[PDB]
Parts: C-alpha cells; structure tokens; sequence
C-alpha cells in the first residue's frame, strides 16, 4: 500500500480576478499576524597550533618545519582576524541603545498582553518564556568557557571528540559577550519600544500611552485612527492569540532553527576532518613520526618527514581557507540583522516585504544562540465586498 | 617574548598570543620482554651445502636476543642491501618472527633478489613481494663452489607454465610440453626437461662464478614480540610525565592503569586519530593507559610600551588554582617563573589572570579578554 | 545428498589486532558475502571441493565426527600437501609428499621436512545433556604464503538450518606452508545437518565496534544501493 | 569525478590515490553545495506569489498597450515578443538535459569540447526548474500588477480599475489625480511609444 | 646550479619551484577575499550618496542619527566621508493626553 | 608505467598525482568565491522584485 512515485512539481493554487471598467473590491474587516524570522549574527572562534598539529612533540621535525618560512605566522593572523570580526559582529546587531530601560513596576498596556516576551524574574538567567525554547532547541557542541582540561585522562570510555582535537591543538575560544547581557540588551531595546514608542531611537525617550501609539501605527499605513479606538478591545485578543500560539508552533515542530543549527554542524564537521587527516601516509613508509625515526638512519628519513610536512601544511591550509569564506558569508548575514533591527524596531518600516508579509506595525527581538529572531506584527486586509466606481 | 614574536622594539597596547607552554618529562623507561637465549646465525652463514636456488632453505627464528653485529665476521660480504629498515638501526627494534632463506645463484643474476623484478629466477625459482621489508646479503663464493672439471651440483628450472606467486616453492620433476604432441615421459622433441644443470668453473670472469646469498625477512607488526634487541630493561614508573620504549614503541607522556579488555591476542589499543592509546606490558601482562603532557597556550596583556613595563600573563582554560605549573630548575618550557604575586591571581571563565588584581566597580571596556571581563592600566 | 541453503549475516572476523572502541572501522579484504548460497551436504562420498579465496567451513556435530583437512593439488605423491589432522589432544598439522590412503591417513612420506604440534582446535561442552549442539564455524585462506586460519565455537544454538544473528572470529595461527594449493577435502569417521560449505571473495565492510571492544554490527557495500 | 580525472581506468594509480585520506570527498561537498544553493537561488527572485492569476479574455485597459509583455498563445513556448528577443541573444554552452552520450563516438570530424570534457569526468547538471514554468511564474506576477494594483502583494487581491491605478501612483509622487485624467490619452501615447 | 652537474640540480631547482608557485597562489587568493570585501562596501557607499545626498531619507539610522535632514560628500584617498545633518529633539515638558 | 618497474614508477605517478590534484583544487576554491558573488546578486534582484 506504499510505494515510491515520481510527478512533476506543482507551481501553486489556481485563481482569476475580476477586472471591469467600473468595480472596485473594498475589504470590510482585517485581521493582525504576527510571524518570525531567524537571522544567524556569529560563529564559532577557532586558534589552531602548527606545531603540536603538523610535528608532535619532535625536534626533528620542528627543525625541519622551520626551513618552510612563514606558513604558519600567516595561518594564525587568519585566523585571529576572523575571531575578532566574529568579536564585532554582535556589537552591531544588539549594542544600538546607549542607555538600559526598564518596565514599570505594573504591567497593563490596555490590554495587551506582553507576558510571553518581558523578561522573567523567577527564572535565575532572567530570560523570556519564547527565549527558554530557542535555547533548548539548539545544542552547541562546544561552548569555550568550559575549562574543560583535567578529565579527558579520567573518561576511561572512548574518549570524547572533543579531547581528541585539544590534543592535537585545536581550541576553542569563548566570546566576549557572555549570554546573559545579550539578553540584557534585548530587554533594553524591548522595555523601550512599548513605553515611548519610536522616540528613543532618534533623541531622548518620551513617554506615550500604548493606545495612542497604535493609533499612530495605525494612521501610518492608511487607516485612520478612529478605526483602532472602536475596535480596541477585539484588536488586543487578536493580538493576544496571535503570540499564543507562536510558542506552541516552536515547541513542537521537529527543527524550526535549522539556520541557526548548520553553522554549528558545519564547523564540528571542519574540526572532525581535521583530526582525521592526520592519519594519512602521504605517500611515506608510515603515518607515524615516532615510527619512521625509529627505523631510519638520520639521513633519508628527512624524506619521509617532508612528505609528511608537506602535506599537513596544505591540509590546513584548506581549512582556514574555507573558514574564511563562511566568514564573509556570516557577515554578509549580520550586517542584514542589523539593518533590520534599526529599520523595523526603531521605528515603522514602508519597504514592502521587509519586515514581514502584509503591512508592517511592529517588531519584537529576541536572542537565540548564534542568532536572533524577530516577531513581526502585521495588519492583513479581510472580508472584501464588490462595489461600483467612478 | 612578545617584542621577538612580533619583530619590533615597541609594542602597542592589546592583548597578544605569544606560545604554547608544556611540561617536561623527568625519566626514561625501557621495557622489553623477558628472554636470555642466543639464537644461532653462525649456522645458516657457517655451512657447506648450500642448496640450490630452485629448492631453497628456509630457517625460522625463535625466542632469542638477535645481536646483528655478530655475523659481520661471517662472510666477505661487503654490505646488506636492506629495504623496509635500514641496516644501522637493527638492534633498537623488536620483531615477531624472523625468516632466513639461503641458497646459491650467478653473478649477473645477484640484481634480480628484490621486489618488482623479472627474469629467470624472480618467475620460476624464488619471488620477493612487492612490499617486501627485510635485507639481503649476497658474497662471491668461487673458491668453494667451484671446480677444475665443473661443479654439477646446482641446478635450476627452466620451464614452468606460469610465474610464481611470491615466497613459493615449486620442488618437481615432471616434462615441458611445449609443443603440440603430448609426449608422456621420452623428453624427446619438444619436450625438455625443467631442470638444467649449472655449471661452474674457475676459468670463468666476473658475473659467471657462483654468489652465495641468504635473504632475511622480518614481521615489522603488532603482536606480541619473539626476537628483540640486546638492551636492557628498566622500572616502571606511573602518574609522572616519563619517556617510554615500550617494546619499540617510542613515546613520552603518563602512564596509569587501565580498565580495558584487551583481548588474549590484542596487544595495542588505538582511538580515531592513527595513534596509540593503550598498550599491554611485556613482562607484567597489563593495561597502561597514555595520557598527553600537561600543556596550554600563554597570552600576554600589556599597555602601550610609552606607558609602562608592566605585563600581565593569561593562561588559556586551564585551572590555575589546582594546575599552577609552577616548577623548579627544568621542567617546562617558558622558563620565566611570574608566579607569586600574592593576592593577584584571578580566575576567569576563559582561564585564569596573573599579574592584574580585581576590582569590583564597573568602567567601559578597555582590552577585552573574554567571557564578559575586560582588563585596564588605572590609577591608585 | 546435497542441497543449498542461505548464510544470513555470517562469517566476520576480526581484521587484525589492535583493540577498538567505539568507532565505524571499514575494512577491504577477503569476507563471505552477504546472503549468498551454501552448499549443505550430508554423509552416510566425500567429494574433493574446489579451494579458492579460502573456504568458510561450517559444522554442527553432536561430539565429533571430523578429523581435519587435506590440501593440496592432485593429492598424490607428486606434489606437496597439507595435513591437519585433529587428535584427542593434539594438533598434527604437517607439509609433505604424501602418497595416498584411500579411505593413518596417509602411506608414505616423500621429501618432507614440516611438522607443528599445538593444542586441539575442537572444544566442546555440555550442560549434562547433548542439546547444547555448539556450531563450530572456521574460515581458512592463504595469502602470500602464510596459512591464516580463523575460528568460533557458538554452543548457544540450538540449529534448524542456519542461525540467525551476527558473530565474531578470533584468529589461531600463522604459519608458512609455502605451497600451492587448488583442492580441498575433508577427514570423518564412522558412527555406531552439517557440514556447510561456502567460498570468500574480495569485498569492503564496514563493522561497528562495541563500547567493550567486540564488533556488533557491520553492513555490506556491494550488496544494495542502499547498502 | 576525481578517479576518472586524475588516475584514467588505471588501478594502480587508485590504490597509490587511496593514500591521501579524503582530498575528494571534500570537492564533492562542495560542488554540492554550490549546486543546491543555485536551485535555491532562482527560487526566491521568482516564487514571491502564492497562487497563479489569468488575464480576462477582453484586453482593454483604458488605452494603454501591454502586447509587447503579455504572453503570446500562439507561440509554443508562451513566451512573450520581448522574452523571446532575449533568448535568442544569450547562447548556452550546455544547457545540461541533453542527454548527450551516443553521438560523441560518431562526431567523425574532430569532437567537440564537451565531449573531451565529458571523457574526463567534468559534467554539467541540469536545473531544477525549467525555462518554461518559470515563464509561468513571470506571467502570474505580470497579471496581478495590472488587474489588482499592489493588494496581492499584502493580502488578498483586490481588482481595480487601470486608470484609477495610476491615479493612485500619481498621487504617490506628489502630484493630484486630476492632472492624470485631463491629460489621460496623452499619457497613454507616451507609454505606448517608451514600450515600442 | 654551480656546485652540483645539471641532472641532479633540476630535484633542488623543483624543490624552489614548488615552494614559490604555492607562496604566490596564496597571495592571490587572499587578494581576491579582500577585492570581494571592499566591492561589498563600495556598493553601500554608493547607494548611500544615491539616497542620503540626492534626496532624503525616511530610512532610521541609514543617513545618521536622528531625523535626517541632509548630507554632504567630500573624498579621502581611497574613500569617501559623507556629513549628516540630522534634526535632534530637545528640552521636553510632560502634559496630560486625552 | 610500460617502461618502468613498479618500485620506480611510483614516484612519477606521485608527481601527476599532486600535480592534478592541487589542479583540481584551484578549480573548485575560485567556483566558490564565484558563487559567493551570483548570491549577493540574486539576493539584490529579490529586493528589487
Ligand atoms: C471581523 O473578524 C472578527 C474575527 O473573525 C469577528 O469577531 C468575531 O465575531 C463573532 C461574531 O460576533 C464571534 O463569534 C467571534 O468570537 C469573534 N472573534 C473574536 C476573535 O473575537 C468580527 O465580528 C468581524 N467583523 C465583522 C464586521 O464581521
Ligand atoms: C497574560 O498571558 C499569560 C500567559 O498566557 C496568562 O497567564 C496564564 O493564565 C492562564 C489562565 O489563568 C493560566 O492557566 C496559565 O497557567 C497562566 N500562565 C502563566 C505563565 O502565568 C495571564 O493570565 C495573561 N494575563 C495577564 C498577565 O493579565
Ligand atoms: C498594440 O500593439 C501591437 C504591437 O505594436 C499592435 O499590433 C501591431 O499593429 C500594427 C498596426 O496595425 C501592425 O502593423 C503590426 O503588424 C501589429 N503587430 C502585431 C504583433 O500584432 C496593436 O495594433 C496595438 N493595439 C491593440 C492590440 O489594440
Ligand atoms: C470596457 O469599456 C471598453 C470600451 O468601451 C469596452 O470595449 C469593454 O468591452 C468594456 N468592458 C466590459 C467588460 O464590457
Ligand atoms: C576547576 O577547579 C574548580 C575548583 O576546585 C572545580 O570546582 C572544577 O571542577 C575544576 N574544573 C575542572 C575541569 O577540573
Ligand atoms: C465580484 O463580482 C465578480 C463577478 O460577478 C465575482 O466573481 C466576485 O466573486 C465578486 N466578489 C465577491 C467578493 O463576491
Ligand atoms: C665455519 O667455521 C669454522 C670454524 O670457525 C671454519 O673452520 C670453517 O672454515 C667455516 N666454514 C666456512 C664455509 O667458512
Ligand atoms: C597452482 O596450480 C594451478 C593448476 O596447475 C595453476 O593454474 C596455478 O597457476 C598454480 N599456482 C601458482 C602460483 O603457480
Ligand atoms: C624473568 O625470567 C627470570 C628467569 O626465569 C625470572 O627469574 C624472573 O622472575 C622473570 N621476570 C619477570 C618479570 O617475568
Ligand atoms: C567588592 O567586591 C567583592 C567581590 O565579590 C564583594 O564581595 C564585595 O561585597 C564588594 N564590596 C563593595 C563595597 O563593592
Ligand atoms: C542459490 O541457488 C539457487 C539455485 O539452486 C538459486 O535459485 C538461488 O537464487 C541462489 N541463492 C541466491 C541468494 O542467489
Ligand atoms: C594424540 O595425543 C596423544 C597424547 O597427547 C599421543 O600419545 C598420540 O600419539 C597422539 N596421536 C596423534 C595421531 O597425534
Ligand atoms: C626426495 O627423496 C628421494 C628419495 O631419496 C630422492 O631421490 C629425491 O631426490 C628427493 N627429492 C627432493 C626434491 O628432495
Ligand atoms: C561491557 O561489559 C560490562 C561488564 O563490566 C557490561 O556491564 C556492559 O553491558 C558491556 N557493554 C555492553 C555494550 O554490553
Ligand atoms: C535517446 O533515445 C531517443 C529514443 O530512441 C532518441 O530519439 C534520441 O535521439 C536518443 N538520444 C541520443 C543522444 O542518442
Ligand atoms: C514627568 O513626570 C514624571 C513623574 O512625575 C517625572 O519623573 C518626570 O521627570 C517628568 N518629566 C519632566 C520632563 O520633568
């Protein structure tokens, strides 16, 4: 009853419209959305040593590797480079408030319901109830500031991977921007956009009831204002079970942050080829340096060795090489997350389809490891009635 | 350090990655296992019968202290042509078995015993592998084998259907059929006998007089070893950074007990790397665990060098206030000793900081060095 | 009579001898394919089975009824040949000349200077009665020289045509006969559902190693797309 | 293909290869790479519309002339006067579904270089969407700009009428909807002329 | 080349070749990132005197900080520096909303 | 490898194979940077639509 078929793909649903001379369709009613959009901002920083990697704990082939000029000064410069612009990348996205608000001490803002989003104080991290999902849901392999060295001796298991590549002198460095004044600065920007509105964007922060506000949101896009004061009440619930039911849509979909999950795979995947090449001939007697000295007079194992050097040279040079090319891809990605933090957060964007799909209201962030996610509020047309124009 | 990493007499302020520090071994072990017998090769070279090269004599070596610097006043032999080892380092290394093939060819064909090669007597008498790994010791022997009215004695095949496959003996007397009639034993036309005689006189110039040669074969692999050098063997030692041999296996690091299951003809252990991990003891039969020397990478935290001398010194995710790698005369590498500095050790969530004490107000960041912590030249 | 019947997942041996733990180890070299035919015979005769790529051999007897093997080409007194033949409590395993026995297994010895002598390679046991029929599976080749022989004894069977499961072989010697050989037979007394044959082909495996250093599983590469 | 490319139907030369570790494998993830990511970037310019729109039957749209843009029916392809003047000044190399092997034994005359390419391991894939359902999309895109305005784009569509349309998008640019209905059949002379 | 006979001079002379081609192979190739990077930044700097000098901008925090008003370009070597006049609020009394 | 044994012909075939292999390996790092370049372009032309 189960088989495996073969079509030709599909382009979309069917539709027609309607155009006459004189007829106009008018919408009667509208609805309010809210979507999400997941952003990388960084990757993981990465230093490697070309001495214990290419020659281990030999003098021999340190002598010999020191007639290659600087190959390995050069290597290290790359990759330096790379973790300080990963260092930069998350100061532009999140550093945009020179100042940290705070909330009032009570939370009504006409009805609208913002519980999923402030921060939450019985947690001890303090973080939101839709930024404690984002962060079960993604799985960093290393996180850095683990200290880890004083139990690969003791695993007695199979040895982690992770101790394998320390000792072949690969490491990992923790940022400089723990994540607990990320979601510092997240709770700045938020607990400043829904007490004075756009203002703290521009100059000082003015204070404005949440209404008013979105009456003025409103009478940006078309619709005047009277239209929000008598529908108030039924605006708040569409708002209310609109942020309902964004959590349940993440908490148990299989993988909603696959963007945020290949970076970490991709860089674990790198690490891992690297450990494994070091067990290739290269063309040589062994794969061993203690190996072939032991079975060599000095004179002709030095062949052996340079095959050896010459080929873990290349080896690595690979790798930074691809590193530095998802380098500039990732800050091609940041550079978009923080245009689109300044542009639908600090304040009302006209682009069309930039901050969400419909007409765009208002945008809320949030920080997910590697990256950040914006909920995007948007207003929909509805129940549209035919009608005669002229 | 730093202004000899980076080639200049001023350094600017920042934080910078200098090297690696690492900890010394402090002894050398030697383990090798437990046999005293000399096992003869005065007779395989001390002989007068060797055998001809179509029926070759093959002798196996067993436990034993091989010593190959004894049979040098053996034969006139002027040097051995070795292939997977080379001749000098012959007595460091431990093999499984040894194999000794003797027997008696021509001159001109001396150059056809190694691996790859073509002829009369690398395709129908004796064939090496192309993977061979051992040496060969051929010397003229024209006043033995030899005689005023000829020395037929030796002999060697000359038909065969199909080339040998390497280390293969092929002892029968049967009749080449090349040709068509199937004969059946007359070795008449086109039917010759395999075998033909070698014959030898002293009249005959270089490259025609009869060349005694004996190849030996070692086993270079992991299993429990047979035949080893003539060294000795010395304590053992554990929970202490040494340098060990190990049967042959050379190494540095810490050696602990293990809780493995090496099986009764497991003998090394290995994790995805192409290195070893665990090794068994010759003489005690237990599991060692190896563990790497005690290392880490060094970063150096200064101000402009126009503001001050001073430094402070950043050892990368190590636990200082249990691992200081504190040492005395030579045990480790940067050898500059910054340590006690009283109440100035930090411990970081990147590592941990000497040389720069804490403070517990807050200030702009200066020079980042990780995990939420910055670092700054101030006042008093 | 004779018949043919399926070998399952069977047949895999250890590579070599280095201890591994927790890792997905692929290995080329001479293996029984995957679901493939074996041929079963019967014995109430004594066919000579062609050798090539080394033999699987495969047996379920109550004590014993095999003896050993005999190799070689021609299996006359023309050429050399093997013997291994089993004893109550030795090993005659020797290389020869021999000259016939048509049914001692042999008459006269030619030009032979081989012999080696260790301990039996049949183990049995019971738990005080005969249903712990114990299948014995052995794996023979010969590359370069160098006579590899590989065995286990699986007394956990119970035994209708061929278990299903997965196991392991442990080596037991080496030893360099030297000879060339083409054809097989077997040794079997008389008496007051065995004997499996099936032949090795050059194929890549790719075996999982346990936490505890044994080997679980291992999957085919020639056998299916998916595989 | 590494094997085919570097050692010819040659195997000692494989086995020598096999000893430099994964230096193929590592070609291959990346070719791949660079292969979906070019399917998914055609995807994003093209696929903005959910559903696909039809123009009316009757082609009448208060003077102004979309002949030039709309596709044409009697063509096979249903491509429009324009998009065929732009596929015939671009020449492909390889377009990739040819199929091609059976005819490089009998070129007779000297082979091309796709088959000296194709005898050493280099092929070329061919794309996920055809250059005749793309067509399809530009048409649904074209459609609903001029029978619903810029409703589809936001929310359902909503017809309205040509001229009202631009009347609108005059009164984006500062100047009044009068101005566009005085002088309408002007207007439309002009757009008719830029297009032609 | 004069201190050893010309057919065991070309495995010294290889040796050089095969350092040298590779250590221009990598200069290139960092060049061709940093061409990458630096058209990357020429594109933003010519959109922003497109929108922030011939005309002005509604776009938050693009043409400066606060309302932007207008900007005027000057050239550096290998570069250009744009000034942003921009509109700042100022003294600011509360009052009571209906 | 019809005029050479296989002991010395090892070392020539070593030489084409790192020879094609860094060959190759050109090829596919400027494929790359070249791809990098088409996505910023389609990136722009799906603002532009
Ligand atoms: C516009 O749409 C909303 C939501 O669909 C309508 O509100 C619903 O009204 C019905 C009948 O009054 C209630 O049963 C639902 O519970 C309401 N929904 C919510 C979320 O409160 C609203 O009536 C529509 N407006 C018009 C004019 O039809
Ligand atoms: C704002 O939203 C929160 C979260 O949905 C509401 O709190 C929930 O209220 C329901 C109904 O009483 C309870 O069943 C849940 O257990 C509550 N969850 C949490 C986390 O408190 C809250 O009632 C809403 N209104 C406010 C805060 O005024
Ligand atoms: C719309 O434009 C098309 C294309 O220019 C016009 O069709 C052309 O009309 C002229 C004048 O009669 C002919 O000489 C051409 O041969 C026509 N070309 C084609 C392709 O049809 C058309 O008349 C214009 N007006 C409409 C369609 O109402
Ligand atoms: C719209 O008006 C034009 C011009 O009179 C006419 O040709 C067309 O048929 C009208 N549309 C409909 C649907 O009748
Ligand atoms: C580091 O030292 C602290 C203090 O003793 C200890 O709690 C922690 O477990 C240590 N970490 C490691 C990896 O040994
Ligand atoms: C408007 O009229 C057209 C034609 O009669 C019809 O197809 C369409 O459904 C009508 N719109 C609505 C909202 O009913
Ligand atoms: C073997 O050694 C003995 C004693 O040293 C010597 O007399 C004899 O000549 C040697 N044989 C050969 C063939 O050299
Ligand atoms: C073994 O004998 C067979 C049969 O004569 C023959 O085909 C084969 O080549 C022989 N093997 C060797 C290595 O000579
Ligand atoms: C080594 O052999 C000698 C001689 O039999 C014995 O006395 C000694 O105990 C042995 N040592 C070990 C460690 O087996
Ligand atoms: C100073 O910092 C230490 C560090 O924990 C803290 O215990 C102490 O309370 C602080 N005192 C003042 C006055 O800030
Ligand atoms: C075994 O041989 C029979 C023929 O007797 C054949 O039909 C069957 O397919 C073979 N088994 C396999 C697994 O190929
Ligand atoms: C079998 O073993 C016994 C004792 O080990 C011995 O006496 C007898 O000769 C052996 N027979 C054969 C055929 O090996
Ligand atoms: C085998 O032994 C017989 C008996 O003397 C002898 O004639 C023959 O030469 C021997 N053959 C070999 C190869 O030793
Ligand atoms: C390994 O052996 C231990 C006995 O010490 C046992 O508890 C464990 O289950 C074994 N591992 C597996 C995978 O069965
Ligand atoms: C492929 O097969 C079809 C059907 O016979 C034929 O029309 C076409 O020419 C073939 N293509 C090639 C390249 O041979
Ligand atoms: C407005 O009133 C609040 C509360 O009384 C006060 O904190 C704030 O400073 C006032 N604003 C100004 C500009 O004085």
């Amino acid at each position: 009853s189960q088989s495996i078929i073969a079509y030709t793909m599909s382009l979309g649903a069917e539709n027609s419209v309607a155009y006459s001379n004189n007829s106009i369709a008018i919408p009667t009613n509208f609805t309010i959305s809210v979507t999400t959009e997941i952003l990388p901002v960084s990757m993981t920083k990465t230093s490697v040593d070309c001495t214990m990697y290419i020659c281990g704990d030999s003098t021999e082939c340190s002598n010999l590797l020191l007639q290659y000029g600087s190959f390995c000064t050069q290597l290290k410069r790359a990759l330096t480079g790379i973790a300080v612009e990963q260092d930069k990348n998350t100061q532009e996205v999140f550093a945009q408030v020179k100042q940290i608000y705070k909330t009032p001490p009570i939370k009504y803002f006409g009805g609208f319901n913002f519980s999923q989003i402030l921060p939450d104080p019985s947690k001890p991290s303090k973080r939101s109830p839709i930024e404690d999902l984002l962060f079960n849901k993604v799985t960093l392999a290393d996180a850095g500031f683990i200290k880890q060295y004083g139990d690969c001796l003791g695993d007695i298991a199979a040895r982690d991977l992770i101790c394998a590549q320390k000792f072949n002198g690969l490491t990992v460095l923790p940022p400089l921007l723990t994540d607990e004044m990320i979601a510092q600065y997240t709770s700045a920007l938020l607990a400043g956009t829904i007490t004075s509105g756009w203002t703290f964007g521009a100059g000082p922060a003015l204070q404005i009831p949440f209404p008013m506000q979105m009456a003025y949101r409103f009478n940006g896009i078309g619709v005047t204002q009277n239209v929000l004061y008598e529908n108030q009440k039924l605006i708040a619930n569409q708002f209310n079970s609109a942020i309902g039911k964004i959590q349940d849509s993440l908490s148990s979909t299989p993988s909603a942050l696959g963007k945020l999950q290949d970076v970490v795979n991709h860089n674990a995947q790198a690490l891992n080829t690297l450990v494994k090449q070091l067990s290739s001939k290269f063309g040589a007697i062994s794969s061993v340096l203690n190996d072939i000295l032991s079975r060599l007079d000095p004179p002709e194992a030095e062949v052996q060795i340079d095959r050896l050097i010459t080929g873990r040279l290349q080896s690595l040079q690979t790798y930074v090489t691809q590193q530095l090319i998802r380098a500039a891809e990732i800050r091609a990605s940041a550079n978009l997350a923080a245009t689109k933090m300044s542009e639908c957060v600090l304040g009302q964007s006209k682009r069309v389809d930039f901050c969400g799909k419909g007409y765009h209201l208002m945008s809320f962030p949030q920080s997910a490891p590697h990256g950040v996610v914006f909920l995007h509020v948007t207003y929909v047309p509805a129940q549209e009635k035919n009608f005669t124009t002229a | 350090e730093t202004k000899c990493t980076l080639k200049s007499f001023t350094v600017e302020k920042g934080i910078y990655q200098t090297s690696n520090f690492r900890v010394q071994p402090t002894e050398s072990i030697v383990r090798f296992p437990n046999i005293t017998n000399l096992c003869p090769f005065h007779e395989v070279f001390n002989a007068t019968r060797f055998a001809s090269v179509y029926a070759w004599n093959r002798k196996r070596i067993s436990n034993c202290v091989a010593d190959y610097s004894v049979l040098y006043n053996f034969a006139p032999f002027f040097a051995f042509k070795c292939y997977g080892v080379s001749p000098t380092k012959l007595n460091d290394l431990c093999f499984t078995n040894v194999y000794a093939d003797s027997f008696v060819i021509r001159g001109n064909e001396v150059s056809q015993i190694a691996p790859g090669q073509t002829g009369n007597i690398a395709d129908y008498n004796y064939k090496l592998p192309d993977d061979f790994t051992g040496c060969v010791i051929a010397w003229n022997s024209n006043k033995l084998d030899s005689k005023v009215s000829g020395n037929y004695n030796y002999l060697y095949r000359l038909f065969r259907k199909s080339k040998l496959k390497p280390f293969e003996r092929d002892i029968s007397t049967e009749i080449y059929q090349a040709g068509n009639k199937p004969c059946n034993g007359v070795a008449g036309f086109n039917c010759y006998f395999p075998l033909q005689s070698y014959g030898f006189r002293p009249t005959y110039g270089v490259g025609h007089q009869p060349y005694r040669v004996v190849v030996l074969s070692f086993e270079l692999l992991h299993a429990p070893a047979t035949v080893c050098g003539p060294k000795k063997s010395t304590n053992l030692v554990k929970n202490k950074c040494v340098n060990f041999n190990f049967n042959g296996l050379t190494g540095t690091g810490v050696l602990t007990e293990s809780n493995k299951k090496f099986l009764p003809f497991q003998q090394f252990g290995r994790d995805i790397a192409d290195t070893t991990d665990a090794v068994r003891d010759p003489q005690t039969l237990e599991i060692l665990d190896i563990t790497p020397c005690s290392f880490g990478g060094v970063s150096v935290i200064t101000p402009g060098t126009n503001t001050s001398n001073q430094v402070a010194v950043l050892y990368q995710d190590v636990n200082c206030t249990e691992v200081p790698v504190a040492i005395h005369a030579d045990q480790l590498t940067p050898t500059w000793r910054v340590y006690s500095t009283g109440s100035n050790v930090f411990q970081t969530r990147a590592g941990c900081l000497i040389g720069a004490e804490y403070v517990n107000n807050s200030y702009e960041c200066d020079i980042p060095i990780g995990a939420g912590i910055c670092a700054s030249y101030q006042t008093q | 009579t004779q018949s043919y019947t399926n070998s399952f997942t069977r047949g895999v041996y250890y590579p070599d001898k280095v201890f591994r733990s927790s890792v997905l180890h692929s290995t080329q070299d001479l293996f029984l394919p995957f679901f493939s035919n074996v041929t079963w015979f019967h014995a109430i005769d004594n066919p000579v089975l062609p050798f090539n790529d080394g033999v699987y051999f495969a047996s379920t007897e109550k004590s014993n009824g095999i003896r050993g093997w005999i190799f070689g080409t021609t299996l006359d007194s023309k050429t050399q040949s093997l013997l291994i033949v089993n004893n109550a409590t030795n090993v005659v395993i020797k290389v020869c000349e021999f000259q016939f026995c048509n049914d001692r297994v042999y008459s006269s010895a030619n030009n032979c200077t081989f012999e080696y002598v260790s301990q039996p390679f049949l183990m049995d046991l019971e738990g005080k009665q005969g249903n712990f029929k114990n299948l014995r599976e052995f794996v023979f080749k010969n590359i370069d020289g160098y006579f590899k022989i590989y065995s286990k004894h699986t007394p956990v069977n119970l035994g209708r045509d061929l278990p299903q499961g997965f196991s392991a072989l442990e080596p037991l010697v080496d030893l360099p006969i030297g000879i060339n050989i083409t054809r097989f037979q077997t040794l079997l007394a008389l008496h007051r559902a065995a004997y499996y044959v099936g032949y090795l082909q050059p194929r890549t495996f790719l075996l999982k190693y346990n936490e505890n250093g044994t080997i679980t599983d291992a999957v085919d590469c020639a056998l299916d797309p998916l595989s």
